[PDB]
């Protein structure tokens, strides 16, 4: 963040569908760590998934 | 008693960059914030921003986004302010002030009560 | 910027009670009690005179006082002397971790 | 002092999420009184002494 840094949140970006049924744009959001889980056994630290 | 000192004087060309150092003694440097203010000759003094020496976080007011950078050295307990893209109206004085207490439970950055000041530093841009 | 509107100058004789006003919008001073008054002589650094408009500092005499009402604060000086000849500024908290200072004034002593 | 964003996905339905953070970063906390808690604990203890 502009005022510093926070350890309990992560800045996750992903593609989302707009009002058009087939058209995607990038979006960003801050998510708490417990709701974030590594995707697969492949240790790629840049990829994550919700706990769902 | 609590003491604050700064550099004597600094002169730079227009459009250049300058650095200012302010040091404190008599109290723990990591226990309080540090506010920086600028005063033009004969005009109302303007508030630039504040810096927290614990985590290095800093905040600045509008009209200075990205033009001024504030850091600190904890081992020697000093605060450094770097400015760039100087203008002819930048001839002024700069002061460092000791603000509120770092609580880690309730915000105290915005409280405007600071009592201990220093002799300041004069900056001029003749050109 | 949209700083705190403040008068130009005031005057008073020794031993007289004189008040100076400083006002702003609701966000600046109305919704919060964080106000401060600073005394600045020429050359030397400014010194503050009041905490939160009500609580007095340590080592400061009882001649000065301050009070807030609605959207305006007032700094009152009782028993004027030659030591009060200096500039006075009002500063406050503007929200989002910001501090705003007033225009300032000058105090003159008659006689 | 968090703030909300507005991401619209699909027809006429939006998903809210935390965006930027304004102000210094601090930690949430909880507060209880110590003397009252200790007195209550002692009262419960003496009441439990009858069974044990
Ligand atoms: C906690 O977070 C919330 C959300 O961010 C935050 O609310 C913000 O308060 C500030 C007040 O400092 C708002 O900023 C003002 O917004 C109005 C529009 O509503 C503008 O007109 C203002 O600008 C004018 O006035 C200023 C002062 O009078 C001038 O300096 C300026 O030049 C303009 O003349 C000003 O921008 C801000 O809009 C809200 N946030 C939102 C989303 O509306 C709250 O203050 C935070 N609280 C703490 C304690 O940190
Ligand atoms: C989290 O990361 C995203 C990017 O993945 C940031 O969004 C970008 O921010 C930069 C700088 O402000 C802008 O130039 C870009 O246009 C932004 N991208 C989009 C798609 O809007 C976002 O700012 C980051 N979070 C925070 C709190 O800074």
């Amino acid at each position: 963040v502009k005022t510093g840094t926070v350890e309990e949140m992560k800045n996750c970006s992903f593609n989302t569908t707009t009002e058009i049924r087939d058209k995607e744009k990038k979006e960003y959001a801050l998510f708490y760590k417990p709701d974030i889980v590594p995707l697969s056994e492949t240790n790629n630290t840049s990829e994550y998934r919700l706990i769902n | 008693q609590v003491q604050l000192v700064q550099s004597g004087a600094e002169v730079k060309k227009p459009g250049a960059s300058v650095k200012v150092s302010c040091k404190a003694s008599g109290y723990t440097f990591t226990g309080y914030y540090m506010h920086w203010v600028r005063q033009a000759p004969g005009q109302g003094l303007e508030w630039m921003g504040w810096i927290n020496p614990n985590s290095g976080g800093t905040n600045y007011a509008q009209k200075f986004q990205g033009r001024v950078t504030m850091t600190r050295d904890t081992s020697i307990s000093t605060a450094y302010m770097e400015l760039s893209r100087l203008r002819s109206d930048d001839t002024a004085v700069y002061y460092c002030a000791r603000g509120g207490w770092i609580s880690l439970y309730y915000d105290s950055s915005g409280y405007p009560n600071f009592d201990y000041w220093g002799q300041g530093t004069l900056v001029t841009v003749s050109g | 910027q949209s700083a705190l509107t403040q008068p130009a100058s005031v005057s008073g004789s020794p031993g007289q009670s004189i008040t100076i006003s400083c006002t702003g919008t609701s966000s600046d001073v109305g919704s919060y009690n964080l106000v401060s008054w600073y005394q600045q002589h020429p050359g030397k650094a400014p010194k503050l005179m009041i905490y939160e408009v009500s609580k007095r500092p340590s080592g400061v005499s009882n001649r000065f006082s301050g009070s807030k009402s609605g959207n305006t604060a007032s700094l009152t000086i009782s028993g004027l002397q030659a030591e009060d000849e200096a500039d006075y500024y009002c500063c406050s908290y503007a929200g989002s971790s910001t501090v705003i200072f007033g225009g300032g004034t000058k105090l003159t002593v008659l006689g | 002092n968090n703030t909300r964003k507005s991401v619209r996905i699909g027809p006429g339905q939006t998903f809210y999420a935390t965006g930027d953070i304004i102000g210094d970063i601090k930690q949430a906390h909880c507060n209880i009184s110590e003397e009252k808690w200790n007195d209550t604990l002692q009262k419960v203890g003496i009441e439990l002494q009858k069974h044990f």
